């Protein structure tokens, strides 16, 4: 099911640039209550109206540990509204196709070419982490942190 | 000019008098004083009646609605801040504006009530011993009255809690989470139903069972309000709901408004992008602390009963 | 940068309030009602040594 | 010597004093009969009964009161661990006091400066004596009701 | 030690003596009428006490 | 364990000298209703603010009953507030370095060179006994009581 | 040599009890410069006019760092007025005769019966210390201090 | 100056005592003196006969 962070529900506001092509960042993070599982869609943060990502930094804290880890994250842009609790919303592999981070604690940066080719849409959209493969053992309380750079006036 | 306020407590005398004709010019008291600090800070928010086109594809003007929403938002924010400090912690209360990871305002941090001012429901001794029988009951608020009376007779270092001029005169106010009121008025073990059924036998349709909320119990005006902190980690193995009824008396908490003549909402107006997205932002300058003289708080007893969602159909 | 007076800086003025909070006296029970000079009193007072 | 009611409340009623632990034991138990009688009285008169509006009413013809500074013992019981209290039951000359100063209690305030005006001192005291009247070897006017009064709030450090 | 404080200590001292003697005389009454000094705190006089004249 | 005892609290009062050089003494005594352990802090009495010890007399009953006793009492100023009950407060060895008084009941007066060189302080410091050696086999409800003479107005 | 302390010069102060019987004490100390030598007289302090010693406490540092130390301090009442700088002023052996303190740190108290039998006189007699035997070898900044207890209204 | 007179020993010794309330410090901002330069010259008394 959808696990919402504070940014999606509207509790924690998200920044928008007040200038054309002014790089803006916010620490889209969530603290994971219970353990992650296959098919989990984590709605991390909302990408603002006309902005497009220009660099995304993903950092996670050793989600599954265990041994022979098999976890693999997959973040993207969801088609649904800003914060609706509809379990039919899907996550595409735009930014990170297969992060393979969280197998061991570390930081990965956007590498797939599709990361910088996202098109603008006049409505807000929610960036969502989808755990593609189930994690070995797993852990509870480990946080998912996405750092997103977007510019609000690209052509 | 100054971001802190200090106020003083003068405790009583505790020295043995010298009987007989023994001279007493030497042995003398030393008056003891206690202090606490309230640190001010600035809290502001901004609403964005944005867009030049977005204000034309809508029949309603958005600036006035934004202003009204900001007013209501600051109303509920100050109210929930009051209940958050008088309770000492943030739980899982979801309608609260502030995020679930909240720790302070202006480095005046959250202060968990001591063992002396922390009263559990039913029979219990710690946050890890609540069960289904530790629901809030008439017995519990009577224990709260007994604590408010003989708090000094057990701890010789605290200070007497004294009543507030509520309704008629001199009654302790006991705010209640609206799940605890349901636990009282919808259970026979809570003990409220029997006495109020007797009262109904005295007065026909004006009894609190039919025509209102809870009534006074031992000169303790009970009120119920949404913004009462509600925890979710209590229990022997966690995942058991809880609450914190507030048993208030006189100087429970101190407010230091940072602007003249009480809090003043000053609205600031600025526009972005060559005249698009007009934005309104305002904010008060204040700071709130729960009076904590010595290491024992001064005005509130935090009844910490167990209160579950009555209707389980709610989304978690 | 920008000036920040910060917290705990010897420039940060603090105002002390003059009002005293007092731990009020416990209300006494054996008030003037009970103590009396007559026979009908819970606590009798004997004036046989107040002046002698 | 038989006790006599005192006229400090109403007319000729014994005055009984309680530690609020015992007050709680009466007010929050079905085994201390006070709850049943006061529920009946509330049925006779609602929102004015002592259940809702304060301390205890009369049980029998004995006005019941509660005050914090009532002696409480912590050694009663077979194992010398059960807490207990000693509720009074007073009437007529329960005890006498010899004030020995002048009509009424007169504190004698005195002020002395210790050092050239430094450290002003305020000192006062009364000269009086108290004793519970004991004729022969038996009390005269007090009945020490001595019950078991547990701390209703086990969180108190004690 | 009284210039380092805006609250005059003489008047507070007098008031504290007033309330202290009020409390002491009531406590002494309840001690004698009950016949023993218990394990009750909040009492000016100590735990081990046996009369005062 | 920090054992509060009457004088340290506000229960019993220690007298200020008044005048200058006026030798002033009070008897700080404790009825130890427990057995001293290897490490304890026994806050005997309050050295009143702005006063220096001139002569210190340690009066102590028998604390150890077993053969070859090894109890040592260290009397020194313990810094902090007047009577705040915390285990953080720690005393030193000023009025006594390492006393043999614990082996059997007796009285030994101050004989350390540094005992008479205590400096002033504007606040009510406290005097504390630390049992710096093993109680051995013994101890019961007993009394330790030092009689220190302090003078105000020293230079 | 007549190495006089601050009390003799009047720079510091000596206390006088207001009432007859009040034991008064002041710490007569000097941080003597140079080295102790045979025959020098150290004028530590002055007991007031109507006053007799009630207990004398002498504490010193190590006034000689050598093999087989042999320093012997003698303290007593001096003859001339308090401030007059005359080498023709002699002490006695009243309070301490051959005190043999100074080889170790130590603290010594009055032992001779003549210490407590001193007779009163109306004028401010001066208490001085004379190093009787040799100083052995070497002492630079070590301090000598004497604490007197005196009452004013003796008979 | 607050002159205060007190008599000791049944009025035998009248005494006079007084004293101001003041404190003095050289302005020390940071760790450098604000307005004083101390010059440590050689001051040898010219006359030898002067005692010590």
């Amino acid at each position: 099911a959808l696990i919402q962070s504070d940014f999606a529900q509207g509790i924690r506001m998200t920044p928008v640039p007040d200038c054309a092509g002014d790089v803006t960042a916010c620490r889209f993070d969530i603290t994971l209550k219970n353990a992650p599982a296959a098919g989990d869609i984590i709605e991390l943060g909302v990408l603002p109206g006309n902005a497009v990502p220009v660099e995304a930094i993903l950092d996670v804290d050793d989600l599954d540990t265990g041994g022979a880890p098999t976890i693999t994250l997959d973040v993207g842009i969801m088609s649904g509204p800003v914060g609706k609790n509809d379990p039919a919303r899907t996550c595409g592999n735009e930014l990170f196709a297969a992060s393979t981070v969280g197998q061991a604690g570390g930081v990965v940066r956007a590498t797939a070419s599709s990361a910088f080719r996202i098109q603008k849409a006049e409505d807000h959209r929610s960036v969502g982490v989808k755990v593609a493969a189930g994690p070995a053992t797993g852990a509870a309380g480990k946080t998912i942190a996405l750092i997103l750079f977007y510019v609000q006036g690209t052509s | 000019a100054g971001d802190r306020v200090s106020f003083d407590l003068s405790v009583r005398l505790r020295g043995q008098p010298t009987f007989g004709d023994d001279r007493v010019e030497g042995k003398e008291e030393n008056l003891k004083f206690y202090t606490d600090e309230v640190i001010i800070d600035q809290v502001r928010h901004s609403v964005s009646a944005g867009g030049r086109m977005s204000r034309k594809r809508t029949a309603h003007d958005l600036r006035k609605t934004g202003r009204d929403r900001l007013g209501d938002y600051f109303y509920q924010l100050t109210d929930e801040l009051f209940f958050m400090y008088l309770s000492g912690a943030r739980g899982i209360n979801k309608d609260f504006i502030l995020p679930t990871s909240f720790t302070g305002y202006a480095k005046n941090p959250f202060n968990t009530p001591d063992a002396a001012h922390l009263l559990y429901g039913g029979v219990a001794t710690s946050k890890a011993s609540l069960a289904n029988t530790d629901t809030m009951s008439r017995v519990v608020i009577e224990r709260a009255n007994v604590q408010a009376t003989m708090m000094q007779a057990q701890d010789p270092e605290t200070a007497n809690m004294v009543p507030v001029s509520v309704e008629g005169e001199d009654r302790y106010v006991c705010v209640m989470s609206p799940f605890q009121e349901h636990s009282l008025r919808t259970s026979d073990a809570a003990g409220w139903l029997e006495i109020q059924k007797a009262a109904a036998a005295a007065e026909g349709r004006n009894n609190p069972i039919f025509k209102g909320g809870l009534g006074m119990i031992g000169n303790t005006v009970l009120h119920s309000h949404r913004n009462v902190v509600r925890f979710s980690d209590y229990g022997a193995g966690s995942d058991q709901p809880a609450a914190r009824a507030l048993f208030m008396g006189r100087q429970a908490a101190v407010v230091a408004y940072g602007t003249k003549g009480g809090l003043r909402y000053d609205w600031q107006e600025e526009t972005k992008d060559y005249g698009n997205e007009p934005t309104v932002a305002s904010g008060f300058i204040a700071g709130i602390k729960k009076t904590r003289f010595n290491d024992r708080d001064f005005g509130v007893i935090s009844i910490d009963t167990y209160a579950k969602d009555p209707n389980p159909n709610n989304p978690a | 940068s920008s000036t920040v007076i910060a917290f705990g800086d010897p420039k940060a003025q603090k105002k002390w309030s003059s009002e005293l909070a007092v731990d009020i006296r416990k209300k006494s029970y054996f008030e003037s009602r009970f103590i009396g000079t007559s026979e009908n009193a819970v606590i009798q007072r004997k004036t046989e040594v107040e002046s002698d």
